[PDB]
Parts: structure tokens; C-alpha cells; sequence
């Protein structure tokens, strides 16, 4: 349960391999802008398609960033399962 | 200091209690709108269909049926609610309103004002552009006496052609009571829409001559009880959230307050055993 808000890294991308940090460093502000986007539109009667495109864009990234208890991924697979979703493949 | 938190969470108690209620009661009023809208529908079937089988004869040239060789000065009707606590209708209504005022002076028209609901008239007072003529009173019921004179006036404003060679109506429609939205109609000058496939007394021209202004009058009366149903609908859905930002606001002030209580007692015994070990 990351809240991805607060959450922080003082140190931030130096330490994050050039594939991650090119595939992932978009995620982060994406994500925050969704969890808003949702609280906002939570009571919307209607609203534009590009808002709706968003937050089911940013809907399964969030379903794509869990995972189960005891099941650490490689980064070597975690670059690959956040293209999926940050290219747009889950759509 | 921690009076200040045990009066505000109080204070939330009571709004939530209240909100809630207001809540309830908007679910029923839907329901009361509904039922008049359900219930008005079928005299407007009934004319439709008597005017089209009168049109069929008619000679199709009413004033209102034909446009202006070149349209100057548009009249609009705005529809608000007389209540607050609605949340976004007024605003939805207003942005709607002033978007179709752009489109019209980006055609090369202006509009004239009417206004019904004190919430649009205190808007349009605010923003410096003059009302003809407002009504105001009877947005959460109203009841064909009203529509008759808005009908009338708007009809009068446009046969004076002061007056107006188009008229528009700007309100709510309610698809369903989860979604709703704000809707921009041209009432006048009517478009003839022919389609393919009786006495009348004294003449067909004389009896749609009377008859277009008690059309316009019915669907002015529709779009007022859909606005009515739109309006409880939309106090609906505001005054649960509401609620709900009341209970979270109540949880908040909760913790706060218990961390309050908590530091205070510590404070107080931190002191006593100061005392008691200077001693």
C-alpha cells in the first residue's frame, strides 16, 4: 500500500538503472494526478474523454503495480512489466 | 487547544446529522419529480401529435416557423434553482449559458436576458449584464401557471419583431438519476420537419394560429419539471458528499483531539513528578 504521494526517495533517480528510470520516471506524477483526477471525478455526472481516458489509464496502472506477498520480481522483469503498462499496451 | 476540537467535532456532529436528512429527503423529492414529469408527458404526446395532423393542413407559415431575413437580438432563457446546497447545477447552467452567449456574439448576435431561479439572477447581477425579466419562487414546484406567463412573454418578445428574432432556453435534462447534465434548446423560430406517411373547426389555420403558443407554453412546462427533478437529483448527490467530507472531517478532529487529550494528561503528570522530585 505505497502511497505514492508522500512517498519519497531523498536521494532519487541516481541510484535507478537507466532502463527503469526511463521507463518508470513518468509514473510517479501520472499516478498522483490520476489518484486526483479520481477524487474529483468520484461525483462527475459527466465529464470530457480525455479525463475518462486517464483515469482508466491510471486505474490499471495501479492495478498493475501490485503484486502478491513473497513474490520479489527481477528488475530485469520489473522494467518489462511496467512497459506494459506505462506504453500503453494495457489498454 | 482541545475546547476548541470537542466544540468543532460537535459542531460536524450536527452538520452530518442535518446533511444526511437533506440527503434522504432530496431521494425522495426525485421520486415526487418523476412522478409529475411521468405524469405531465402525456398532454404533451397528445399535443404533438394534434399539431402535426393540424400542420398536415395548415400553411406552415406562423411567424414562428419562419426566420428573420437578418437576425440582430436573440432572447435566452436561463433556468436556475431557487435553493442552494445543489453543488455544480447553478455553476453547470451558468458555463452553459455564457458558452451559448459567446456562440451567439461569435455569430454576430446578442442576447437579451430572462432569467427564472434567484440563483442565475444573483449571478447575472454580479456580472454586469442586464435582465429583461425574471420569475423566482418556483423552481423546486413549478405548476403550469408560471409557464404560461414565461411562455407568454417570451412569445410577445419575440412577435414584437424591443424584440428578439430568436429564443433559446438553457436548463438541465435528467437521463437518469446517477447522470445529468446541462442542455441549450432554440424554442424559437421553429424548424418544419416533414415526414412520409379530419374536420376542422372553424379553420386549420386559425386553430394552429392559437395553438403554437400553448405548444411552446407545454414544453417550457416539461423543461422546468425535468430542470425541478435534475435540481433534487443533483442536492442528492452534493449533500452525501457532504456527508461524507463531514465524517472524515469528524474522524480528523477525533484523532486530533485524542492526541490533544493524551498530551495534555502527560504534560500534567510531567509536571506533578517534576514537583515531586524537586522536593
Amino acid at each position: 500500500a505505497i502511497n505514492v504521494g508522500v512517498s519519497v526517495s531523498r536521494v532519487g533517480g541516481a541510484a535507478q538503472i537507466k532502463a527503469m528510470k526511463e521507463v518508470a520516471g513518468s509514473l510517479r506524477l501520472d499516478l498522483s494526478q490520476y489518484r486526483e483526477l479520481e477524487a474529483f471525478a468520484a461525483f462527475a455526472s459527466d465529464l470530457d474523454a480525455a479525463s475518462k481516458a486517464q483515469l482508466d489509464r491510471g486505474a490499471r496502472l495501479v492495478e498493475l503495480l501490485k503484486q502478491p506477498q513473497y513474490s520479489p520480481l527481477a528488475v530485469e522483469e520489473q522494467v518489462v512489466a511496467i512497459f506494459l503498462g506505462t506504453q500503453g499496451h494495457l489498454d | 487547544t482541545l475546547r476548541e476540537l470537542r466544540g468543532r467535532i460537535r459542531s460536524a456532529g450536527s452538520i452530518k446529522k442535518i446533511t444526511k436528512a437533506q440527503e434522504l429527503i432530496a431521494t425522495s423529492r426525485i421520486a415526487k419529480a418523476q412522478a409529475r414529469v411521468e405524469a405531465a408527458r402525456p398532454y404533451a404526446a397528445e399535443i404533438t401529435n394534434m399539431l402535426t395532423e393540424l400542420a398536415g393542413a395548415s400553411a406552415l407559415d406562423h411567424p414562428l416557423l419562419v426566420e428573420r431575413k437578418q437576425p440582430k437580438r436573440a432572447g435566452v432563457l436561463v433556468v436556475s434553482s431557487d435553493r442552494g446546497l445543489c453543488g455544480a447545477y447553478n455553476a453547470n447552467v451558468l458555463r452553459r449559458a455564457e458558452e451559448l452567449f459567446s456562440l451567439l456574439r461569435d455569430e454576430g448576435k446578442d442576447p437579451v436576458l430572462y432569467v427564472v431561479g434567484r440563483k442565475a439572477l444573483g449571478y447575472f447581477s454580479f456580472r454586469q449584464r442586464t435582465v429583461v425579466e425574471s420569475w423566482t419562487g418556483f423552481s423546486e414546484r413549478p405548476t403550469y401557471e408560471n409557464a404560461r406567463e414565461i411562455a407568454d412573454t417570451l412569445v410577445n418578445a419575440f412577435m414584437a419583431g424591443l424584440g428578439v428574432d430568436e429564443l433559446h432556453i438553457v436548463f438541465t435534462e435528467f437521463r437518469s438519476m446517477l447522470s445529468q447534465t446541462a442542455v441549450a434548446r432554440r424554442a424559437a423560430p421553429m424548424e418544419v420537419e416533414y415526414v412520409g406517411e379530419y374536420s376542422f373547426e372553424p379553420d386549420p389555420e386559425t386553430l394552429f394560429d392559437a395553438l403554437l403558443p400553448r405548444y411552446i407554453a407545454t414544453r417550457v412546462y416539461a423543461a422546468l419539471l425535468e430542470a425541478a427533478a435534475s435540481e433534487s437529483a443533483s442536492r442528492r448527490r452534493a449533500m452525501k458528499s457532504a456527508t461524507d467530507n463531514a465524517d472524515d472531517l469528524i474522524k480528523a478532529l477525533t484523532l486530533a483531539a485524542n492526541r490533544e487529550r493524551q498530551a495534555q494528561i502527560t504534560q500534567e503528570i510531567s509536571e506533578i513528578v517534576g514537583g515531586a522530585n524537586a522536593l
